[PDB]
């Protein structure tokens, strides 16, 4: 049948329970306000040159290189 | 102007959600992103247990959990809508939880517009690279290596300028995207392979395939099967090279599919989730070769029940079901084997409070005098509801009418002691003739009911879905509906108001509507009709027929204030109870917002900002006073004082512009200059005059004047109060402090944030304090209260005065 | 299948999505006819109506006056006139432009406001071809071998307030910048989308050099100074009130030219000239793989490719005619034969230095018409564009003006202003 | 001028300017007309170029006739008015 579905452990939602009718604007979760400041490993950067002008630089670099071939075969 | 903002209820709208092990490597986690809250749950025997809520400063755009190689748990990598990108790790030393910026870093280009399906972010299953749709013809590429300092990000160009949606490919060799693009010849499916090397495409696993011209989702099927499940409209189709099936099942051609949930880790079950609220398993028949590898041999979709209108699912555990929902209630369901008395398998386990998206509210005195209460307009069809909300001394309480249609709009009439609503219902044409509603309403299940007996407009397609409107009668106790006014048929009324008119002793209840046919989609005709609500009947009184869509509504010292598409008209109520026009204004283009104070009207622009219009008494006319030069798209406006006026923007922004005081000529007193600029986050539909806070009955004099309340589309409540120069002098300094001490989270700085931001200008934050950060002091350490430089170290006296409001 | 305005309304409300590029199907909300919005009726003069501002507030018009004096000059006028739906138009300011300059041709005008600049717009001016040294009893007659261009920058009027030091009107940013040379053949490309990219610069051919001229105000705030050039020919000049040669003047006539020094507001003038033939020679001797084979070169026809006004480099492309020794290869004598080729080279705005990109390959003329070469050269440069193109923002598009009318290509519909849905009907 | 010709099957993208660019090196233009949508204020693909001289238009007519622009095959013929 349509179902035999997930079990990551057994116990999970075995004891649940609130028990009212269409109601609950718990906000439950403590609000995380940072005081420790911890450094980063890195830091996101774009490629500052354009598509255009990269395509052209290494297809000409392929060009050259194909170029460099001599002295024989 | 100096102005405060302050939350008075956080957005109850689920954006996104997202599971794995974030917490720990055997936590199972539950992510739900509520706009810029970020709340983080762990699954257990009682159900979800609360961890911690994080506030970016920033929408999040994108959230996914993913875990590169060696790492002890998941990963989190947040892309913000002010394209703010990190990659979160949590952090746990017994009692002490940190949230560590593994890396930042903003990822916008100042050439490329945003695309219409809006910022996509997918990473690849290997881990091998973080993949973004931000713009037209651009795929941004964040190569993941922990190796270099810097993560090196950049864009390939994406010859197809108009994608839909993408998808990395499971069991690939090198990545790969996969996705739906739009062109003149219609929609079709393409693949790529992502080189890291020489950071282009290379050609894609498999051809072009030719996809339906309304499918708009890309799943992408785990390592066993591989391959790309397509949703449209009419049919679900599987593509995996030669590999392709398709099924057109007639069920899922009444509402379209908005999201999936892959249930099964091999893929074999997924979710899917309607626009009617339906939920569906679409199941993917396994294939077993003695190759050692596994083939599909069949797709079927069955239908398990009903839901809230989800904007994303969520399988748990053990059956247990996450629905986020944005248009109505979030929920907590069960899948089960055996089905009930009416055939479904789904059961409703918990309900979560939404009150977004607020479309239009009132505030009101009702249980008691002094003590206001917030009455909205919530949800949208089947999820619609009225919401009750008043600060209740033993913080906020709500009270839920749902109307199982769509508020449109609300008024009180304390004199017949009720509500005037406007709502919608969709009814859908059968082989009968005439449209049958889907389900009971509000409109429907009515003690008394009247249809629209009107003849002005004396000269349908099945399947079509047309909208019902009717004005709704509502009990102020009981909030039962005592009477439903069915508007003539194709007659959409939009705008709504309850008031005395010329020299009158009755108090009436005024609609304007608008005709809406089917043959064209321009509002030329309309009607503004006067009701007047009595000992338990309503009758009509007074109709007025107007060339166009009567879209605003604000009685006007004695006499009604209407705009008719681009004109703002002005009304007399006569001795023959009729209205006769008195002025004209025709220099707007989509009049859709109203406002007045006095003599004074504040003009509400779609598309062209805000105008000030004074009303002349003597001369029986109105006069332009000032405009708002800057170019602004409005979604709400306010009158705060008779020269402040604020403004609500489709770029999430408040702005407030002033009559100028410094003006020497006619020209420059007719230049209202902005002087508040604020990115608020939040898309304002309705202000209101107004406190949740009782009158006086011992208070102490406020360091701040004036309250206005709002809602938005996320369900977020807020208040907007003016300020002194000194108290806005010594919150700006103290803001500022509470910067260096309070840290972000992504490393998005506070001021970046708050900015004014437009696809034309970016601008710093001016003229606003940003209240949920200064009430944040309350909350720290008392040696990290050290934001004090000149003495009175005890600056509770202050803050603890300022949450006084809400 | 469109969709009604009212349904479109509906879902802004519960959606939070609210944009002109989701509504761009949509028609336009208001249309005005020009004649119910124009003032003194009849025949009000030459006005040559061109188009919005990007900010949808003015309206701006141009005037052709010939003047039939027998040997006919032209003068050429710029008006910006204030728009307010179905209220008439207001004039807000009138500014001659090329003073002293002797138009002995009606000129080909467009005006173009720059990507974020709303400070000053700029406008381009240029004959079929240039008046001769001659007469032939009916006209002029003209110069088949060059063409004219003059290019004028004028200050926008104010949005309103500030710098009420009058001392009687007349203001601050009441500038006026006019440059004019002349071109050979292949006659350069008009690229304005291109010429514009970068805010306050414009990129001119001049058939012999690409000239970046940078134009910007300051006041006494040490704050900010030098866009061009944080070796090639640079000159920067200062002027206060009260090589392309260039004549500056205020909303009328001449400013004072001074030296740094100067404490009030200043306007400087910076132009940043590559030679194309010192460019050519380089790319040759250091880069081009068949350098040896060559001779000389006939002509050459320089397109711009891409402008990144964020990394200061403009991408440009050389389209070359020259005389070369052919392969080394022995089938007979090896007399040099005419090939054209084309070197793609990225010149930084910032160090005045360029960097070769491409260089292509030597193909052979056979023969061929030299207009056939430049107009497959001129394909092959259109082809690489639309090839790379990516979408832009609306608001750093370049606003370009034109309203051919006197020019034999008719006048235009409709001005429209996008942003606001707006039409105006002539 | 002594030759009207029709330019036609153009991409939408393609600019009054470019076809400047394209035509002019095989001679002197009197006028060029790109036809506008008014309702989009995009290019309809088609337009007019008038030669001064007939040979000059001829030859652009030669070799620009059947031949790809922007991956479209450009069409270009003699136009009386
Ligand atoms: N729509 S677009 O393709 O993005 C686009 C459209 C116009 C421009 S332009 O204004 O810089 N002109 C331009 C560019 C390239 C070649 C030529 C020739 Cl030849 C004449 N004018 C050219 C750039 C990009």
């Amino acid at each position: 049948f349509l179902k035999g579905l997930p079990v990551y452990n057994k116990s999970n939602f075995s004891r649940f329970h609130a028990d009212s009718v269409c109601k609950a604007s718990n906000r439950r979760p403590s609000v995380y306000l940072p005081t420790r400041e911890y450094p980063s490993e890195q830091i996101i950067v774009t490629e500052k040159t354009n598509i255009l002008l990269r395509y052209l630089h290494q297809q000409w670099d392929k060009k050259n290189a194909a170029k460099k071939r001599d002295q024989e075969q | 102007s100096y102005n405060y903002v302050v939350t008075a209820q956080k957005p109850t709208a689920v954006n996104g959600c997202v599971t794995g092990h974030f917490t720990s490597a055997e936590d199972l986690n539950l992510l739900i992103a509520k706009n810029t809250r970020l709340e983080i749950y762990v699954v257990t025997a009682e159900g979800l247990r609360p961890v911690k809520e994080v506030g970016m400063y920033g929408k999040i755009a994108v959230m996914e959990l993913f875990r590169p190689k060696g790492e002890s748990k998941d990963l989190l990598f947040i892309l913000t809508a002010k394209y703010n990108a990190c990659i979160l790790e949590y952090k746990q030393s017994g009692e002490s939880i940190d949230i560590i910026t593994r890396a930042h870093g903003n990822v916008q280009d100042r050439i490329g517009r945003p695309s219409e399906t809006g910022i996509i972010g997918i990473i690849d299953p290997e881990c091998r690279m973080i993949g973004l749709r931000l713009y037209d013809g651009l795929f941004k590429v964040i190569p993941l290596d922990r190796d270099n300092k810097e993560l090196k990000a950049f864009n390939i160009r994406l010859e197809e300028l108009h994608v839909i949606d993408v998808k990395f490919l499971y069991g690939c060799q090198a990545p790969t995207i996969c996705f739906v693009y739009q062109d003149p010849q219609g929609r079709h499916v393409k693949t790529y392979e992502v080189s890291l090397r020489e950071k282009e495409f290379n050609k894609g696993p498999w051809k072009q395939e030719n996809v339906e011209a309304e499918a708009s989702m890309v799943i992408a099927v785990p390592e066993p099967f591989g391959g790309a499940i397509i949703i449209g409209q009419e049919s679900i189709t599987y593509h995996n090279g030669d590999k392709y099936l398709a099924i057109a099942p007639p069920i899922i051609k009444q509402s379209t599919i908005v999201c999936h949930n892959r249930v099964d880790p091999n893929g074999s079950r997924y979710l899917l989730g309607d626009m009617e609220g339906r939920l569906f398993m679409l199941l993917l028949e396994k294939e077993e070769q003695m190759d050692g590898t596994v083939t599909l041999k069949d797709l079927r979709v069955e239908l398990l029940g009903e839901t809230s209108i989800a904007e994303c699912l969520t399988y748990l555990d053990n059956g247990v079901v996450f629905v986020g929902s944005r248009l109505g209630d979030s929920q907590l369901v069960k899948l089960n084997v055996d089905s009930n008395e009416q055939g479904s398998y789904v059961v409703a386990m918990e309900t979560f409070t939404n009150l977004g998206p607020i479309v239009d509210m009132c505030v009101v005195d009702l249980e008691r005098q002094g003590q206001g209460q917030l009455v909205t307009c919530s949800g949208a069809f089947k999820e619609g509801s009225l919401r009750i909300i008043r600060n209740g001394i033993g913080k906020l309480h709500i009270r839920t009418v749902p109307l199982y249609e769509s508020p449109r709009k609300i008024c009180y009439q304390e004199v017949s002691q009720c509500f005037g609503v406007l709502s919608s219902r969709i009814e859908v044409q059968d082989t009968s003739g005439g449209t049958t509603a889907l389900r009971p309403s509000a409109s429907t299940q009515a003690l008394s009911s009247s249809v629209s007996s009107s003849k002005l407009f004396s000269s349908t397609s099945f399947g079509e879905e047309v909208e019902v409107h009717n004005l709704l009668i509502i009990d102020q106790h009981t909030f039962e509906v005592l009477h439903a006014h069915q508007f003539l048929q194709n007659e959409y009324a939009l705008s709504l108001v309850s008031c005395k008119l010329g020299k009158d002793p009755n108090t009436y209840f005024i609609v304007g509507t608008a005709m809406v046919y089917p043959e064209e989609a321009e509002p030329k005709q309309g009607r503004i009709v006067v009701f007047q609500y009595s000992d338990g009947k309503l009758q009509t009184v007074a109709e007025k027929e107007v060339k166009g869509a009567v879209y605003s509504m604000v009685e006007f010292n004695g006499k009604l204030l209407a705009s008719i598409n681009s004109t703002v008209r002005l009304y007399e109520w006569t001795t023959e109870k009729e209205l006769r026009t008195e002025c004209n204004h025709y220099n707007n283009i989509m009049a859709l917002y109203l406002k007045t104070k006095g003599d004074f009207i504040l003009v509400g622009d779609l598309m062209r900002s805000v105008l000030l219009l004074a009303y002349k008494p003597m001369e029986g006319n109105f006069e332009e006073i000032a405009r708002d030069f800057n170019p602004n798209w409005m979604s709400a406006v306010e009158i705060l004082d008779d020269d402040n006026f604020l403004g609500a923007e489709n770029a999430f922004n408040l702005f407030v512009c002033q009559k100028d005081s410094a003006a020497t000529t006619d020209e420059e007193r007719q230049h209202l200059q902005e002087v508040g600029l604020f990115h608020l986050g939040e898309f304002v539909n309705v202000f209101c005059h107004g406190s949740l806070v009782m009158q006086n009955l011992g208070e102490t004099s406020t360091p701040t004047q004036g309250s206005v309340l709002f809602g938005t589309v996320n369900g977020m409540i807020g208040l907007v109060t003016s300020l002194s120069e000194s108290w806005y002098n010594l919150l700006l300094d103290m803001q500022n402090r509470l910067n260096k001490v309070i840290k972000s989270v992504g490393k998005i700085e506070h001021s970046f944030w708050r900015s004014f931001h437009t696809e034309r200008k970016t601008e710093p934050a001016t003229g606003f304090i940003d209240g949920d950060l200064i009430e944040s002091f309350l909350d720290i350490s008392r040696p990290k209260m050290q934001e004090v430089v000149a003495t009175a170290d005890d600056l509770i006296k202050v803050v603890e005065e300022l949450t006084r409001i809400h | 299948r469109r969709e009604h305005v009212l349904k479109q309304l509906e879902r802004v409300k519960i959606s939070g999505q609210l944009s002109p590029r989701l509504f761009r199907k949509l028609p336009p909300r208001v249309c005005v006819s020009l004649k119910n919005i124009v003032d003194e009726d009849f025949l009000y003069a030459g006005h040559i109506f061109l188009g919005f501002s990007k900010c949808g507030r003015y309206v701006l018009s141009y005037t052709s006056s010939s003047g039939d004096d027998d040997f006919s000059f032209y003068i050429y006028h710029l008006y910006w006139w204030e728009f307010n739906v179905h209220s008439k138009l207001k004039l807000v300011r009138q500014v001659r432009l090329f003073q002293d300059e002797e138009i002995y041709s009606d000129l080909y005008l467009t005006v173009c406001e720059w990507p974020s600049d709303a400070s000053k717009v700029i406008v381009f001016g240029f004959n079929t071809r240039s008046a001769n040294g001659m007469l032939m009893n009916m006209m002029m007659m003209s110069d088949e071998n060059h063409r004219d261009i003059y290019v004028s920058t004028v200050a926008v009027p104010p949005p309103g307030r500030c710098a009420a030091c009058q001392d009687a009107q007349c203001l601050r940013h009441g500038f006026m910048l006019h440059t004019k040379y002349q071109v050979v053949y292949p006659f350069p490309t008009f690229q304005p989308a291109f010429q514009l990219k970068k805010d306050q610069v414009v990129l001119l051919n001049t058939s012999y050099s690409l000239v970046a001229c940078a134009v910007s105000v300051h006041s006494a705030g040490d704050r900010s100074f030098c866009q061009i050039l944080y070796y090639v020919n640079y000159t920067k000049l200062y002027y206060v009130l009260e090589f392309v040669v260039t004549d500056l003047r205020g909303r009328n006539l001449r400013p004072m030219r001074e030296r740094t020094a100067v404490q009030g507001q200043y306007l400087t003038v910076e132009q940043l000239t590559l030679d194309f033939e010192y460019v050519i020679n380089e790319v040759i001797r250091h880069d081009a793989t068949w350098g040896h084979q060559f001779c000389s070169f006939s002509d050459y026809d320089i397109v711009i490719l891409e402008v990144c006004p964020e990394t200061n480099q403009v991408l440009i492309n050389i389209g070359l005619l020259l005389l070369a020794f052919p392969s080394p290869t022995e089938e007979g004598q090896l007399r040099p034969k005419t090939y054209h080729t084309s070197l793609k080279v990225a010149w930084d705005l910032n160090t005045g230095i360029f960097e070769t990109v491409s260089v292509g390959d030597l193909t052979e003329v056979k023969g061929q018409t030299s207009g056939s070469v430049w107009s497959s050269y001129r394909k092959s440069c259109v082809d690489m564009v639309m090839k790379w193109l990516v979408p832009e923002s609306s608001g750093r598009y370049v606003n370009r003006m034109t309203n051919e009318a006197l020019h034999k290509g008719c006048s235009l519909k409709v001005l429209a202003d996008s942003e606001r849905y707006t039409w105006i009907v002539l | 001028g002594p030759m009207r010709l029709y330019v036609g099957s153009l991409h939408f993208n393609i600019t009054e300017d470019m076809l400047r660019g394209i035509f002019e090196p095989f001679g002197r233009i009197e006028s060029i007309q790109l036809m506008m949508d008014s309702e989009t204020g995009r290019s309809k693909g088609y337009g007019f170029i008038t030669f001064s001289d007939s040979e000059c238009a001829k030859k652009a007519l030669e070799q620009l006739n059947g031949f790809e622009l922007a991956g479209r095959p450009m069409k270009v013929g003699h136009v009386t008015e």
